[PDB]
């Protein structure tokens, strides 16, 4: 199993939530 | 007169026989909850306004209260997941897919960032609020000739709700699903706004996450080269995405593989390997290690494109997290590259800057690398190269590395080490 998937996922990953300022 | 209530007095207008008190109160609650920091979202739950709110969506008559509700329940919603999970309970989800049909854009824009919000959750809320029937009112608010003439924010709300619902993995969104959003995702993906690319390339980012099914049903789509093209983009905001994609891309079969080599991916990549933000180089000489896990062919292509010598580059200055990528960049090149290849690889100067990362205190790294080195032996056994490898690694500190490792502690280590030091050295 050459390929490897992926981890902690970092580019973060963008907020999944935003608040209405 | 709705700047700064206080909890019991939205409470007592909410709760008048007045639709106009109501909707002042109303108003002053989605302040509160606006507030540059520390909104009191729980003492509007325990107040129990948001049974009172979501009844207020349904208010045709009253657009106004409409969209305060709306407002106040988004950002309830854009809290912990207790505090989302307190306004799906309210019966919020309907109401808002109901919303999404309203004459007014603010309106239904409103219900458009709520649902982003509950989708946003998870998993759960994610394929309640696909069960609902969201998707189709989402898309329907697209099916314009030109994305250009709608709203700026209304835009890049809807294509954020969208990546929402493409987004989280234990499950995966549902199949049907995925196939009724990809359409207007790859139209959206060719849309000229920042924000709206690095959602969209988000949104493909997820999808990509996966088994190599859910990735072939997005490079089936044909948007490879345009994540390629957003690949070479200057706004890091872009960038990051687009590389996650083109980079969970490549942890597929070999043929998904070739589709990114063969959109010029690779002409991107000396730029990216030594990229100033540490995470793009993270991300690309990791896509990188998977790329030299593929086929002799595309291994070549590697070295057509002279990235060996950015490998080596990363290999010998970066994050350590990022040196990590390029061992195994390194370890799986030399296990399925030609010995042609293993000869090039070593002509660039791989064999120092990999003996120094012997020295790093991470058993994993440790057997990669030591990997590495049997892989490159072998090549050079069947060379009767051996010996001249041997100097090398004997003369750059190499050996005094493999030896020390050889007392090692883990097993795994230890013999890898051990080996060595007898089938080459001693």
């Amino acid at each position: 199993r050459k390929k490897r998937k992926t981890e902690e996922e970092s580019p973060l990953k963008d907020k999944a939530k935003k608040s209405k300022g | 007169g709705t700047v700064n209530w206080s909890v019991e007095d939205i409470v007592k207008g909410i709760n008048s026989n007045n639709l106009e008190s109501q909707l002042q109160a109303t108003q002053a609650a989605r302040k509160l909850l606006s507030r540059e920091k520390q909104p009191p979202i729980d003492n509007i739950i325990r107040a129990g306004l948001i049974p009172k709110f979501v009844s207020f969506l349904g208010k045709t008559d009253c657009s106004p209260i409409q969209f305060e509700s709306a407002w106040a329940l988004t950002n309830i919603a854009s809290g912990t997941s207790e505090q989302t999970k307190a306004v799906v309970d309210g019966g919020a989800i309907p109401a808002f897919i109901s919303l999404l049909a309203s004459p007014h854009a603010h309106i239904s824009e409103q219900a458009v960032w709520a649902l982003g919000n509950i989708a946003g959750d998870g998993s759960a809320f994610r394929d309640l609020v696909i069960k609902h029937g969201a998707i189709d009112p989402l898309l329907a608010l697209l099916a314009v000739p030109d994305l250009s003439t709608l709203a700026c924010g209304y835009l890049r709300n809807l294509t954020w709700t969208l990546s929402n619902l493409c987004r989280n993995k234990n499950p995966a969104p549902p199949l049907d699903a995925v196939e009724q959003i990809l359409p207007t995702l790859v139209r959206l993906l060719h849309h000229n706004d920042p924000e709206v690319l690095a959602d969209s390339c988000w949104a493909i980012s997820y999808l990509t996450d996966g088994p190599n099914e859910r990735i072939e049903m997005v490079v089936k789509k044909g948007v490879v080269p345009q994540l390629v093209k957003l690949l070479g983009a200057t706004e890091l905001p872009i960038v990051t995405p687009a590389l996650r994609a083109i980079g969970n891309i490549v942890t597929g079969t070999d043929e998904q593989t070739q589709k990114v080599i063969d959109a010029g991916a690779l002409a991107v990549f000396p730029s990216l390997l030594t990229n100033p933000k540490t995470n793009i180089q993270k991300e690309a000489t990791w896509t990188m290690s998977n790329i030299t896990a593929g086929r002799q062919d595309q291994i070549q292509q590697v070295v057509n494109h002279g990235l060996v010598p950015f490998l080596v580059g990363v290999l010998s200055k970066a994050d350590f997290k990022t040196q990590k990528e390029a061992a195994w960049a390194i370890t799986n090149y030399t296990s399925g590259g030609t010995v042609e290849q293993i000869v090039y690889l070593v002509h660039c100067g791989i064999i120092e800057p990999l003996m120094n990362l012997l020295s790093a205190k991470d058993t994993k790294i440790i057997q990669v690398i030591l990997d590495a080195i049997s892989n490159i032996f072998q090549a050079a056994e069947k060379l009767g190269e051996t010996e001249k490898l041997s100097i090398m690694i004997e003369e750059c500190g190499g050996l005094d590395k493999i030896e020390a490792l050889q007392r090692h502690e883990n097993e795994s280590v230890y013999k890898a080490s051990l080996n060595l030091i007898e089938k080459y050295f001693s």
